[PDB]
C-alpha cells in the first residue's frame, strides 16, 4: 500500500526580556537650553553651543 | 554682553543726603 504524507506541529513560547540604559543632565547646564529668557546674545553664544 | 574672540583694532526716590 501507499504511504500518506505526514506533517508535524509545534508550539513555541515567547521568552521575554528587556534591556535599559540611562544618562543624566546637570542642573547648571539645564536653564541654558530650554529657557526663552536669553534675549539677544545668549541664544547664539559659545556656552549654549 | 558675551562676545567671542571677534575683535576691533532714572527716578526720584526719598533719601537723605
Amino acid at each position: 500500500p501507499a504511504d500518506q504524507p505526514v506533517h508535524n506541529y509545534m508550539i513555541k513560547r515567547l521568552d521575554r526580556r528587556s534591556l535599559n540604559a540611562a544618562f543624566s543632565i546637570a542642573v547648571e547646564a539645564l536653564g541654558l537650553i530650554s529657557g526663552e529668557n536669553l534675549d539677544g546674545t545668549h541664544i547664539s553664544s559659545a556656552m549654549r553651543l | 554682553v558675551i562676545a567671542n574672540t571677534n575683535l576691533v583694532t532714572s527716578a526720584r526716590v526719598r533719601a537723605d543726603l
